[PDB]
């Protein structure tokens, strides 16, 4: 048995228990990925390895992680590109920026990325995205063209409620956004 | 009170490496907003 | 709020969320830390660096930390040199090894060391250990001569359980280790 | 068979903010093999 657990309630200006890519940064007490500025890609990693699976036993963890966040537009109408929580290989870098959320490179499939990420898009991307132009919630596995999506109303400036489990005897990730 | 659930089988051992980083990311192009995180707990557990 | 929890029961050979030094590695799903070879030293740390206190806010961390552990000597007469847990900078290497334990360089007070370690010492070096020549367990702070002292009978071969917990209300640090 | 000891310690005067935790154990003219067998660690920062 392994399990490794933490929860950074308040994030500080040295928050060295995190490695951060591209424009990620800390301040006021908040974690910000992006500010409201055109062009930016921004990361934050949590800096212990964590096991996943074991290919001695072929056991797969259980997990689950909760978050709040905010995505703060100009207006509820210009608004982009999103938001990932990801699962990658340890030395995972930034990827491709604007509507590929610097996760993936491609729609194509590739097995060679290995990263599965929990998308929140607000901005409808036509080669990929869901046909009907929604902002929605989407499973991604190693493509940024999601393998299921659920619609979702943007409140825009309002914090959100994330919980993400995984369950190892059924391998069934889910995903649960809520607004008060 | 406004909730959206998804539930998908995803197989992992199939798909991601033994060992892990999590994280989270976000972009900007064309048009842009602020991301922001204000808090994180996470637990993994394997036998 | 911060917490940092993890656990490994088992270990195995690649072991991640782990930094060796020294020639410290897994095999046999144990750490081991030296062999029982002449001259070595090897250390093992968490990935994640820990927040203990805040300057900001002036508050001081609580934890709790309990391993088993095992001492493979020769004999019950020829044995050295100990076993350290310790807290030191983020960015700490091995220091002086032999009676040195690895973990600091002199027996006067080094304010530029940072480094508290409780040590389970096996060997009596005349310079700085307690006069009566019994192996113990004690509490050092920027040196290797402690602070304070208990004397441990150590049972070679056989396991030993350790709870160490620091509560920063009382400022007290407390040390148990049982053969059971 | 327990020994205990107890100290006073005030973290604060004596490490960095941030710490990396962890074990040593080294050998010298005699020697012995060092071994840990298992860990739980769990620390708690109010703020
Ligand atoms: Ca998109
Ligand atoms: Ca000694
Ligand atoms: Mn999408
Ligand atoms: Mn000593």
């Amino acid at each position: 048995t392994e399990t490794t657990s933490f929860s950074i309630t308040k994030f500080g200006p040295d928050q060295q228990n995190l490695i951060f890519q591209g424009d990620g940064y800390t301040t006021k007490e908040r974690l910000t990925l992006t500010k409201a500025v055109r062009n930016t890609v921004g990361r934050a990693l949590y800096s212990s390895p964590i096991h996943i699976w074991d290919s001695k036993t072929g056991n797969v963890a259980n997990f689950v992680t909760s978050f709040t966040f905010v995505i703060d537009a100009p207006n509820s109408y210009n608004v982009a590109d999103g938001f990932t929580f990801f699962i990658a290989p340890v030395d995972t870098k930034p990827q491709t920026g604007g509507g590929y959320l610097g996760v993936f490179n491609s729609k194509d499939y590739d097995k060679t990325s290995q990263t599965v990420a929990v998308e929140f898009d607000t901005f409808y991307n036509t080669a990929w995205d869901p046909s009907n132009g929604d902002r929605h919630i989407g499973i991604d596995v190693n493509s940024i063209k999601s393998i299921n999506t659920k619609s979702w109303a943007l409140q825009n400036g309002k914090e959100a409620n994330v919980v993400i489990a995984f369950n190892a005897a059924t391998n069934v990730l889910t995903v649960s956004l809520t607004y008060p | 009170e406004t909730s959206y659930t998804l539930n998908e089988v995803v197989p992992l051992k199939e798909f991601v490496p033994e060992w892990v980083r999590i994280g989270f990311s976000a972009t900007t192009g064309a048009e842009f907003a602020a991301h922001e995180v204000l808090s994180w707990y996470f637990h993994s557990e394997l036998a």
